[PDB]
């Protein structure tokens, strides 16, 4: 009884590991383990680079404690220098968490 | 060896290339290297730095002789020949620009080979090792460039390509061991005939075309020295 319209259906997510286990169906695995170790090292290196640049960017930030009306007006105006700093923090944090 | 200083002559591009070869896509300034405006230069850039290196060293100095022999020992020029073998083989303008991109690949790798045979600069047979002639004979570069060797519109399309071919032929004419590699001289007679045909057309009705004819005369004199 639904009326005709445009339909948007989320397909969702499917999560699974790649077939490398021989017993799960019913050496290559050691080479795959070495490749996984090298991949873990590479991702750790890029993550540590992202952590270093995020740590320097976090040291660049000041934050007022809302003690006065001037800090309140700073939060209300949201100045464009603070906007670009927060955008840099958002980009670096997204890289770090991914 | 010696590539380092010439790479350091272009410092920001050197940093981008070294960050890509170390495996990171970012420069540390918040911008990706591929999104940077320099990134159009980097695919053809190490060939440019190598061509500046080979033009910088003369054949007379023993460090240059060790440099050519070290280039053969690594075999990076063999991978140049492999790239030329695999590269010798939507929008129409986009596909034409893609063929242009492989065309400056031929221009820059072919500048590399022209500066490798002859240092040129201001401007010997035992200084160059003998195995490079044999591996260029193994390479399909010479028949492919002889096919690339006809029409004045055709040089009007690809000006840096035909310039790189012409200076390759001048470098081959300079060397005594490279004149066996060229047949190709008769094809060069056909293009100088085409240059004379365009001379007839300008008699009926650029500066590069008489220089192409002059370099053709130089390589023809090299063929006469080979036949003698």
């Amino acid at each position: 009884g639904s009326t005709n319209a445009r339909a948007k259906i989320p397909l969702g997510f499917y999560y699974g590991h790649s077939y490398i286990l021989p017993w799960e169906s019913e050496p290559e695995i050691d080479q795959h383990l070495a490749m996984m170790v090298a991949l873990q090292e590479d991702i750790q290196c890029r993550y540590n680079l992202a952590c270093h640049r995020l740590e320097a960017l976090l040291q660049s930030i000041d934050l007022p404690p809302l003690n006065s009306a001037n800090n309140a007006q700073y939060f209300l105006r949201k100045p464009d220098k603070a906007v670009e700093e927060d955008s840099r923090v958002f980009s670096a944090y997204q890289d770090c968490i991914q | 060896p010696g590539y380092a200083e010439v790479l350091l002559k272009e410092r920001k591009h050197a940093q981008c290339l070294l960050r890509l070869v170390l495996g990171v896509t970012d420069d540390g300034e918040g911008s990706h290297i591929l999104q940077s405006p320099s990134a159009n230069v980097l695919p053809t850039l190490p060939f440019h730095v190598l061509r500046s290196l080979f033009s910088a060293t003369p054949l007379t100095t023993d460090d240059g002789v060790l440099l050519r022999r070290m280039a053969l020992e690594i075999g990076a020029l063999h991978l140049i020949l492999v790239c030329l073998s695999a590269l010798s083989h939507w929008d129409v303008e986009q596909a034409l620009t893609k063929q242009r991109l492989e065309e400056e690949h031929v221009t820059c790798l072919l500048q590399v080979l022209a500066s490798y045979i002859n240092p040129m600069s201001g401007a010997n047979s035992s200084a160059l090792p003998s195995m490079l002639l044999e591996l260029l004979s193994q390479s399909c570069l010479i028949p492919a460039m002889s096919s690339y060797l006809d029409s004045v519109l055709d040089m009007a399309r690809h000006v840096p390509l035909y310039r790189a071919l012409l200076e390759l032929l001048r470098a081959i004419a300079s060397c005594t061991s490279m004149v066996p590699l060229l047949s190709v001289g008769t094809l060069l007679a056909k293009m100088k005939t085409c240059v004379d045909t365009y001379t007839n057309r300008l008699r009926s009705k650029a500066l590069l075309v008489p220089d192409i004819q002059r370099t053709a005369e130089i390589v023809h004199a090299a063929t006469a020295n080979l036949r003698q």
